[PDB]
């Protein structure tokens, strides 16, 4: 049994909640409801070396319920910044959820997602983002009402949390 | 709008109207049935605004229509539902132009949510008007 | 009380803590701010004993000022305080204690963000790096105060780095300052004169702080290079702030950083700088220091001997970073370079003393789009410079014809043709090949397809620019002229020419997309000049498609090699139209490659999803030949309609996917049958209604539905589909519209029918599949052209009476937006004959007596409604105003969702409210009685505009000013008696958003609202 700390941050509205959900209880919800301070929740992932226990840890994206704001991320081993496709705005707010990390962390390893990749008019063109030049960073185009990449994200922090880049969920 | 010109004497270069388009020739052959036999040119052309590939074989000292191609330089400042609301040098405002397709109005968006300063190359050929090329300082 | 917080503090960073994190997390936001919390921060970070959590956490408390003007003063006092603190702790010797150390900087930043805004008091801070200077020098808190605001020299500055980690700290403070004027930047903009103040203090220190690391070398640290980029990117986004001799000092130390030296550390470094400026606000380099880039980066030269670590150590990384850096350089000068080839209109004359510089200039460029080492797995200087060549090739295109050079032409198609020699072996599937073998499955093949995605674009580009004989013939007569395969049934044998034709292929596939091959008569003349080309084209598809999978590569290879060909099949459809007998082996060849992956079974045991796959492809080709060639391939639709009875079985190996393109490929076929009468075309249409019906009836009523059961009944629907859409005229008489509206054959009743038994049964009407694909087939002959004497055509009565037969037994939930969407496509077909009242009746039936229960609480189907309404004002306003529930139910709940918590729902009530007085279909009777609707509810309304847009955040304010831009164009007036009063409810200072708001009129709202929306933001 091993676990590791999971931080999901990114402004409000990007599906942070749904994401969660989606790989917890497996519904997708509709109405958006702005998460309080944070909520953090265990994600079981069996491997083929064994059982996987993922701390995810859902934050405020809004300044108003934020709460600690960066509290949250003491002791963080793995961080996800999620960003809305059909919102510019969410997207040019990353490299702000970007620093926050950084500043607390050092080199864990974050990953971007660009929520909400379903939506037909997609404001956020998967030419734009740069950011995947980093060997601790990367980026992963995910649907949280179709499941595309599903366990995309997950896996790629298994993979560096561990360091056998074979391992896969097929449990 | 339009002037006629004899089609051997179209450039490879320059502007015809093909099938009642304006269309930038981007090649010129001309042909010949017999040594006594009248010959003929054969044109293919870029559509101008919708990019389509437009072309017409027609004999020699034939005229077709060459096209009164302008481009002109507006600001751009606004962007109302979808049509550009641009300033002329002279203080006339022209909304009647939409808003261009593609990464072309995408960066024009861009760039108008950021607030810099915007000026369009529009091109007018015959009875269509479109942004075309973008200048910031 | 102390230890207890303690306590739960380190429990909240413990592995696995006691009983709750996030109660504890919940009580650790009650203890901040109260009258205690303040001043346990204090003891938190002033006790040398707690842990470096608790002490950051200390920090944070610290951090929760928001909630007069004293205790800001008696705060900023305690954090130098405890900055001067931890900082001494620091440089002798500490190590990994700066995390606090950043967190108080970020504390810092905020305060220097909030005391020097407009507002016995405080006199603005004006330099923090000063204050935090002279803080390092011990009539003890009166020293606070006088070094505050003025401070000293610059001497004494350089005195401070005395050791390396005083730099540290300073170049950390300006970062983090810097990098916290940016957040607060980015999130709202009520700055505007706090960067003068960091302009006129701040901005000095820094660039002579900066510049002392560059220029001395005892003072030189490497953590400038991440301070230059922060302050690099907060002068993007604001602005004159020079940066000039910072850039040529980097230049400086970026070209004395050899391997021995510095190890190309710093070279990276500031490659990395320069990188970001170049990508993101190139115009903040002078023209100078640009030309000096140009120097160095083009020239044995320091270019080619970084170029040549890289490659030689192996480090393809960084040899792609540097790569990018330089094409975004190089892409900054594009319109220059264009200018300088290809017109006349520049700076200098009758040299030509520019030419043989920018012939060599393009040369080497030349010479770094080849680039040794393959693509993507080594090198990424040809995937860059792909877009680099298509702003030259549209800066070419857009130049004027007048000024082109004499020989522009011939410099253009002589330059872009070598481009094209050079990309043709780069985009080879020999080095997806290589991919595949040596990094496997991994990102690198993703790259890779969109480094040919790129390339397909470049060769659209150049197509306007080199021509049909200069790119087009090139590429047909190369493999036109030669057999590819001698031997019979078409095998290649070879390699090399086999990834040299599927390269040819895809480039000719991309380029003659982009042309009309029916008005062409020069695609017919440079084919028949081709004696090989249709036969090394039906060469690829079987020497890929017979190709013997081993291992992946092999595999990944035979569905690149079968998806290249069946593209370019289907692009060549036009010219089978002009050239009929050519088409002949194509549908064999397609055929037997359809049975070759049907009558085989052997799976072992993922190779059925690529035979899927092929299939797929194979049936998509044969789909888009059918819909062009529909009058030429008339001949096989007897032996096409017999192979579908074979295919429709319920026992086959084909899957569902290609029995539905297939029927579409016969209702294609059977579409231009229109000739001999409407009696002998409806001999095949009712043989497929038939044969589909029939089947379907033969599999709900045997063999109880199962899953498998439910996709071949879901794929018989859809084959429904596919065979009206292909019956439908393309837009490219009167006894066919006579014989559909009789129809004596019954295909209506027939097909009507079938859906009613599928839509009977429990188990499929609750499916939004099986619902969607019904509404398709219903709605397949509304809003078509009148005239057209289409099948399907239903009236209104048919569609009317099948929403209301199948809505109460179906999932209201997910399948009542397919109902919602015919019932628009009814509505905009039958606009002339439609009726106020039998609107209000499709209202009550399918969405009023569903709302409160199954639709308010749902967002899907209340943005539902809400575009059902706002599709009956785009339409006909004068049914929904003429309504019975327009003033009872529509206003009032359109009223209340205005401030949705729902982005989507928000643009769907504000577009609802925009088109309402924004419509111009009204008549004049309707223009005042709407007027009239919207004055009586215009105080309500307005302040659930304001209510909405209090309560919401960022990305949703400009779906408000279309709204209120229209609300104060149509009724200025009454904008501001409904502002006064909802304004307050929802402080003073709002106001002023009155008389600046009204004076716009419109097209420049939200820059005053979000202004407003700042100001009622902070209170
Ligand atoms: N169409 C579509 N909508 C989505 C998708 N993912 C999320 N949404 C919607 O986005 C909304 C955002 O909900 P949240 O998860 O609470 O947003 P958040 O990122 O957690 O932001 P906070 O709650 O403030 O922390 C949800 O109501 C979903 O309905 C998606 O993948 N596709
Ligand atoms: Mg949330």
């Amino acid at each position: 049994q091993v676990q590791f700390k999971l931080v999901l941050v990114g402004d409000g509205g990007t599906g942070k909640t749904t994401f969660v959900k989606r790989h917890l209880t497996g519904e997708f919800e509709k109405k958006y409801v702005a998460t309080l301070g944070v909520e953090v929740h265990p994600l079981v992932f069996h491997t083929n070396r064994g059982p996987i226990k993922f701390n995810v840890w859902d934050t405020a994206g809004l300044e108003k319920f934020g709460g600690l704001r960066d509290g949250y991320y003491i002791q963080a081993q793995c961080a996800i910044i999620m960003f809305d496709v059909t919102s510019r705005v969410t997207y040019k707010n990353v490299p702000n959820w970007h620093r926050d990390l950084v500043r607390v962390c050092e080199n864990i390893p974050i990953v971007l997602c660009g929520n909400k990749v379903d939506i037909k008019d997609r404001k956020v063109k998967a030419k734009s983002i740069v950011f995947h030049r980093k060997k601790n960073l990367q980026y992963y185009d995910i649907s949280a009402k179709s499941n595309y990449n599903f366990e995309k994200p997950f896996l790629w922090l298994a993979r560096k949390l561990i360091g056998d880049p074979n391992l896969e969920f097929v449990a | 709008a339009t002037y006629p010109m004899q089609c051997s004497a179209l450039r490879k270069n320059g502007f015809v109207v093909i099938k009642s388009r304006p269309c930038k020739i981007v090649d010129m052959s001309t042909s010949k049935t017999g040594k006594h036999g009248h010959a003929k040119v054969h044109l293919v052309a870029i559509d101008i605004f919708t990019g389509k590939k437009l072309e017409d074989l027609s004999p020699s000292t034939h005229n077709m229509e060459v096209p009164v191609v302008k481009r002109n330089e507006y600001q751009l400042l606004d962007i109302d539902d979808g049509f550009l609301s641009l300033m002329n040098m002279d203080g006339d405002t022209k909304d009647d132009v939409k808003a261009p397709e593609g990464e072309l109005g995408d960066s024009l968006q861009t760039a108008f949510d950021e607030g810099k300063d915007l000026m369009v190359t529009i091109i007018s050929a015959m009875g269509e008007e479109a942004a075309i090329s973008f200048k910031e300082a | 009380s102390i230890h207890e917080v303690v306590a739960l503090i380190e429990e909240l960073y413990s592995p696995h803590p006691k009983h709750d994190v996030n109660q504890i997390q919940q009580s650790l936001q009650s203890i901040q701010k109260s009258e205690q919390g303040f001043h346990l921060a204090n003891e938190l970070l002033s006790d040398d004993k707690y842990s470096a959590n608790v002490k950051y956490f200390g920090a944070l408390t610290l951090t929760v000022q928001l909630n007069t003007l004293w205790n800001v003063f008696r705060s900023n006092l305690l954090y130098l305080t405890k900055f001067s603190t931890l900082y001494v702790s620091n440089p002798n010797m500490y190590g990994q204690s700066l995390i606090i150390i950043k967190k108080l900087m970020s504390n810092l930043s905020l305060i220097f963000t909030k005391i020097n805004d407009p507002q016995n008091m405080i006199k603005q801070w004006n330099n923090p790096i000063n204050t935090f200077i002279q803080l390092m020098s011990v009539a003890d808190q009166l020293l606070l105060d006088s070094i505050n605001c003025s401070l000293t020299y610059e001497q004494l500055s350089q005195f401070v780095s005395l050791s390396q980690k005083h730099n540290e700290l300073a170049l950390t403070f300006t970062e983090v300052i810097v990098e916290d004027l940016t957040k607060f930047q980015t999130k709202r903009h009520s700055m505007s004169q706090i960067h003068e103040v960091v302009h006129e203090h701040l901005y000095i220190s820094t660039m002579a702080l900066i510049n002392l690391n560059l220029t001395a070398q005892a003072v030189f640290n490497p953590t400038v290079f991440d301070c230059i980029t922060a302050w690099i990117n907060y002068i993007s986004l604001t602005r004159r702030m020079d940066l000039s001799e910072i850039f040529q000092n980097l230049i400086d130390l970026m070209y004395q950083s050899t391997e021995g030296s510095d190890g190309y550390e710093n070279a990276e470094k500031i490659l990395t700088i320069f990188g970001n400026v170049f990508a993101n606000d190139p115009l903040l380099m002078s023209y100078d220091l640009r030309q000096q880039i140009e120097c160095i980066f083009l020239g044995n030269s320091w270019m080619l001997q970084y170029m040549n670590y890289l490659v030689t150590n192996d480090f393809f990384s960084e040899l792609k970073e540097l790569a990018i850096c330089i094409v975004d350089f190089l892409q900054i000068n594009t319109l220059s370079v264009c200018n300088k080839l290809f017109t006349n209109i520049q700076a200098a004359d009758n040299g030509q003393v520019q030419d043989e510089y920018i012939q060599e200039y393009i040369k080497v460029l030349l010479q770094m789009t080849n680039f040794p080492l393959t693509p993507v797995l080594q090198e990424f200087f040809s995937v860059r410079m792909v877009d680099f060549w298509l702003d030259l090739s549209d800066a070419y295109t857009n130049l004027a014809s007048e000024t082109l050079r004499p020989n522009s032409i011939e410099l253009s198609t002589q330059i872009f043709q070598q481009l094209i020699n050079i990309y043709l072996p780069k985009i080879s599937l020999s080095v997806k090949q290589r991919i595949i073998e040596e990094e496997g499955e991994s990102t690198s093949v993703n790259e890779f397809e969109d480094f040919r995605n790129a390339v397909s674009d470049l060769a659209q580009s150049l197509w306007s620019i080199l021509g049909n004989d200069n790119l087009t013939n090139v590429l047909i007569d190369g493999m036109g002229q030669m057999p590819a395969a001698s031997d019979e049934t078409l095998i290649i044998k070879d390699t090399d020419v086999l990834f040299r034709i599927e390269t040819m292929c895809f480039v000719l596939n991309t380029i003659l997309v982009d042309m009309t091959l029916s008005e062409s008569p020069w695609i017919k003349n440079i084919v028949d000049a081709n004696k090989f080309f249709n036969q090394n084209v039906i060469s690829v598809f079987q020497t890929g498609f017979q190709t013997s999978a081993s291992t992946k590569v092999s595999q990944i290879l035979k569905l690149d090699f079968v998806r290249t060909s069946t593209t370019l099949i289907g692009t060549l459809a036009g010219y089978f139209k002009q050239e009929p007998f050519q088409l002949n082996p194509y549908v064999e060849a397609l055929f037997q490659g359809l049975h070759t992956c049907t009558n085989f079974t052997s799976k072992n045991e993922q190779e059925k999803i690529s035979n899927d796959k092929l299939e797929v492809m194979v049936i998509k080709t044969v789909s888009t030949l059918c819909e062009t060639c529909r009058e030429e391939l008339t001949p096989y639709l007897m032996h096409f309609i017999s192979f579908l009875n074979t295919v429709i079985m319920p026992d086959s190996n084909v899957s569902h996917f290609t029995r539905t393109k297939l029927v579409r490929s016969i209702g294609y076929v059977v579409q231009c049958q229109v000739s001999n009468g409407p009696e002998e075309q409806a001999k095949y249409i009712l043989q497929l209604t038939n044969l589909l019906s029939g089947s379907i009836e033969h599999c709900l009523a045997s063999s109880v539905q199962l899953q498998e059961q439910q996709d071949y009944i879901n794929c018989l629907l859809y084959c429904i589909s596919e065979l009206a859409t292909s019956l439908i005229q393309p837009t490219e008489l009167s006894e066919f519209q006579s014989f559909w509206s009789s129809d004596p054959l019954q295909i209506r009743s027939k097909i009507m029918c079938t859906i009613d038994k599928v839509l009977d049964n429990s188990i499929y009407c609750k499916n939004s599949a099986f619902v969607e694909i019904g509404c398709l087939i219903v709605g397949k002959g509304l809003n078509l052209p009148d005239g057209e004497p289409y099948f399907l055509k239903y009236n209104m009565s048919e569609v009317m009476n099948f929403v209301l037969r199948h809505v109460p037994n179906c999932e209201l939930a997910t399948c009542l937006p397919y109902f919602v969407y015919l019932l628009e496509k009814l509505i905009s077909e039958f606009r002339k004959e439609l009726t106020p009242q039998e609107f209000d009746f499709m209202f009550e039936k399918i969405l009023l007596v569903y709302y409160d229960a199954y639709i308010i609480n749902d967002p899907d189907l209340l943005q539902m409604t809400i575009g059902f309404v706002n599709n009956v004002l785009d339409v006909k306003p004068g049914l929904a105003i003429g309504s019975k529930h327009w003033t009872s139910f529509i206003l009032p709940q359109f009223l209340k969702l205005i401030p949705s918590r729902e982005k989507f729902t928000i643009v769907a009530v504000a577009k609802f409210w925009t088109k309402l007085i924004n419509n111009k279909k009204y008549n004049q009777e309707e223009l005042t009685t709407v007027r009239q609707q919207v004055s009586s509810i215009g105080g309500d309304l307005v302040y659930q505009i304001m209510y909405g847009l209090f309560h919401t955040q960022r990305s949703d304010l400009n779906s408000y000013t279309d709204l209120l831009r229209a609300l104060v164009a149509k009724f200025p007036i009454e904008a501001r008696e409904w502002l006064v009063a909802v304004l307050p409810q929802i402080a003073g200072h709002e106001k002023f958003i009155n008389k600046l708001l009204i004076t716009r009129g419109s097209r420049a709202a939200g820059n005053v609202i979000l202004q407003w929306w700042l100001d009622c933001t902070t209170l």
